[PDB]
């Protein structure tokens, strides 16, 4: 039997309506869309165009501004390098933040090894920039700022909409990573003065290895190119672009579109439910990142005195993810908890909890069930949990580290 | 058209519940409950005649997808025992 | 997801906690540096010098727990110097742990060791 | 099998259990409207393995009705 799907942010089902839309041109509809001469060129070429026109009418932009790519990881590269090697003679600044996704993360640090000045903001305790560090930190010569639309480990959301018209109001372009927000809050390029947008396909039940750039045209930002060829996709991305796979990010765009408030209300009341359950029953459990600015689909909680491999290896029937280091090759723990200021003791007890457009009332509560009666087991496994109850508290008793 | 429109939810309801897959059976069923039961009180024959067409295409493509995932169908999630 | 680590991680073996005011009760209790994975071991030397009980506590991961249950395991039924024989190399093998979970086996050794002389210390 | 009926109608339809009389109808005593009554139909197919028609359907306005189709099948 398999285990339950709580991973919605790692990957995301796909959508069977999108996977309808793809299959006619899996199957019969195979030319190339960048083909001028005869019907399979022109017909790839027209689901292509309706595609990104679904994208387009999604984040409510022009389809001309809409740019495929092969995933949010492509687009942000595109957007931070492009961006800053454009503007290299004059800018040679960039902004983005400590929560940032790897992606952005490690092209900042390419671009540093290239000669850029990088700024990291931080974040306070709820997970959130303050506008008046973003302020103080913009330079004459800062070309972009990065900063991410939903966290993608917290779900904590940031002003992007101020950050914006900040942006704007200094004549620094705004780069935003969309991929945990794309079809699950609203969002309108012009009235949040965005620049660049990155979308994830399989965040919201599209295909995986498809992906799209948003780049204003009005005013217009310039990128340059990180792969060269034939000059498709007007220029900006060479290579051929796949017709099943852009057709289905469209088509979930699409959905995405239809089913937003429906999703976020469903969404909202499963997520409310299971934090509930979980607080009323284990104590000492608390929410990582400002319930007030949070995307309820994502939820990070931190189980104390239990550990999260653990923990995670005991809920076998649930697909879940952790930040604790016990869950990666390189024994490295979530930098975006290090950044909100979780002390070490908690951040190796985190648990990501992921409800979506398929979750169901019966999978929470069992979820629920299972980590309240397996969090108690393993903190009656634990030493710390005695130490908690016997009233020496963990700051003020020792023990041989090394 | 009380009638047509009660033999489509009846048909998309069965359709539905030969959904293989978990997550697509229990989306596809509340949908279709909920899809129906907020647009009970719509009276304007177009705006009807439109939800009834969105009603054909999406049993059409319920039926389609249906008929895929058993073609290609594992095994069965710890919650359906 | 070894089965000898599920193995130990499941039906727990030994878990619980001995009475620290006793005499022949030590106390071992460390952690690692890197992740924090914290063990505490005790070990009841009753009669003429032998292990007779042994109970262990872990904070830590499926492998930290599995290294301890299995050390509290071993550690049943030998005298003192019996139980300074047993090394972290023993249980890495045994639990065919990931070379990334190197250190968790070290950490239960040092907690075997810590125990022991904690007895040591209290009989004298 | 009345039994059993009566613990479908009071699932399906959200009820008590001693609401449901046999001579209850489904949408003036027990409260349902078309969609629930469909789904009711439906719900009577799957505990019992049977294929009610169109017709047959139709006609089960009341818990003695839906009584009657089951034991007759
Ligand atoms: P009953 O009380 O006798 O009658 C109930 C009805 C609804 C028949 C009655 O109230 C009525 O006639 N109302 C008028 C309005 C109406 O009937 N509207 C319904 C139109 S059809 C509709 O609502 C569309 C539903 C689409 C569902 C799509 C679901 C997709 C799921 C995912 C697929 C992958
Ligand atoms: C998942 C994710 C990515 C990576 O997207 P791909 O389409 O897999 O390249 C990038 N940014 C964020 C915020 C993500 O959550
Ligand atoms: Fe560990």
């Amino acid at each position: 039997l398999r285990p339950l799907y709580m991973d919605v942010q790692a990957t995301t089902p796909l959508d069977p309506r999108v996977l309808d839309a793809m299959l006619p041109y899996l199957i019969n509809y195979y030319g190339n869309p960048h083909s001028r001469t005869h019907a399979y060129g022109w017909e790839s070429e027209a689901a292509m165009e309706r595609a990104r026109q679904q994208v387009a009418s999604l984040i409510g932009a022009d389809p001309r501004e809409i740019i495929f790519t092969s995933g949010a990881t492509e687009s942000n590269n595109i957007a931070i390098k492009g961006v800053a090697r454009f503007y290299r003679s004059r800018k040679k600044h960039l902004i983005t933040t400590q929560t940032e996704h790897k992606c952005v993360l490690d092209s900042c640090r390419s671009l540093e090894a290239e000669g850029f000045q990088v700024t990291y903001l931080p974040v306070q305790k709820s997970g959130i920039i303050d506008l008046k560090e973003l302020e103080a930190a913009i330079q004459p010569d800062t070309s972009l700022v990065s900063v991410m639309t939903v966290n993608n480990e917290i779900g904590v959301k940031q002003p992007i909409a101020e950050i914006g018209r900040i942006c704007s109001s200094r004549k620094v372009y705004f780069h935003t990573d969309a991929a945990q927000a794309v079809g699950k809050i609203p969002l309108d390029v012009n009235d949040m003065k965005i620049d660049l947008m990155s979308i994830s396909g399989h965040k919201i039940y599209g295909p995986k290895g498809v992906g799209a750039i948003y780049i204003r045209r009005r005013p217009r930002v310039r990128v340059e190119a990180l792969q060269s060829g034939g000059g498709q996709e007007r220029g900006m991305r060479s290579g051929t672009v796949p017709t099943p796979l852009v057709v289905g990010l469209g088509a979930a765009c699409e959905v995405a579109q239809q089913e937003m408030e429906y999703d976020h209300k469903r969404i909202s009341k499963l997520s409310e439910r299971l934090i509930q359950n979980i607080m009323k029953s284990l104590p000492d459990v608390v929410m990582n990142g400002d319930p007030k600015h949070h995307y309820p689909g994502c939820i990070n909680l931190s189980f104390a005195y239990v550990e999260g491999e653990s923990l995670l290896m005991a809920l076998k029937d649930v697909a879940l993810s952790s930040g604790s280091a016990c869950t990666s090759a390189s024994l490295e723990p979530s930098y975006v908890l290090r950044a909100i200021g979780t002390d070490e003791d908690l951040a190796h007890s985190s648990i990501r909890f992921g409800i979506g457009r398929f979750t169901t009332e019966e999978e929470v509560d069992y979820t629920v069930e299972k980590c309240i009666q397996h969090v108690k087991r393993l903190r009656e496994m634990s030493p710390l949990w005695e130490m908690v109850q016997d009233g020496i508290d963990l700051k003020s008793i020792k023990w041989t580290q090394h | 058209s009380r009638a047509q429109v009660l033999a489509l939810y009846r048909a998309m309801l069965r359709e539905s519940k030969r959904f293989s897959a978990y997550n697509y059976r229990t989306y596809a069923v509340r949908r279709i409950r909920d899809a129906f039961r907020e647009n009970k009180n719509v009276k304007d024959p177009v705006e009807i005649q439109t939800l009834v067409n969105k009603a054909k295409r999406d049993l059409g493509v319920i039926r389609r997808q249906v008929h895929i995932g058993q073609l290609y169908s594992t095994d069965k999630l710890i919650i359906e025992n | 997801y070894h089965k000898k680590v599920v193995d130990h991680y499941e039906n727990p073996r030994n878990v619980g906690s001995l009475d620290k005011t006793s005499k022949n009760v030590g106390t071992g209790l460390v952690g690692a540096p890197a992740c924090g994975d914290v063990m505490k071991l005790q070990i009841q030397v009753d009669e003429k010098g032998k292990i007779v009980d042994a109970r262990f506590k872990t904070f830590g991961c499926g492998s930290a727990i599995a290294s301890s249950s299995l050390a509290t395991e071993w550690v049943k039924g030998k005298t003192v110097e019996e139980a300074l024989t047993i090394k972290n190399t023993d249980i890495a093998k045994e639990l065919c742990l990931p070379p990334v979970k190197l250190h968790c086996s070290m950490l239960a050794e040092d907690a075997i060791k810590a125990a022991l002389a904690d007895y040591k210390l209290k009989q004298e | 099998i009345e039994e059993r009926v009566k613990k479908i109608i009071g699932e399906q339809l959200g009820v008590k259990q001693e609401e449901v009389t046999n001579n209850a109808s489904f949408v003036e005593d027990l409260g349902a409207d078309s969609l629930d009554t469909v789904e009711l139909v439906m719900a009577l197919e799957e505990e019992f393995d049977t294929e009610i028609p169109d017709e047959e359907a139709e006609k089960i306005t009341t818990v003695q009705a839906a009584i009657d189709y089951i034991n007759g099948h």
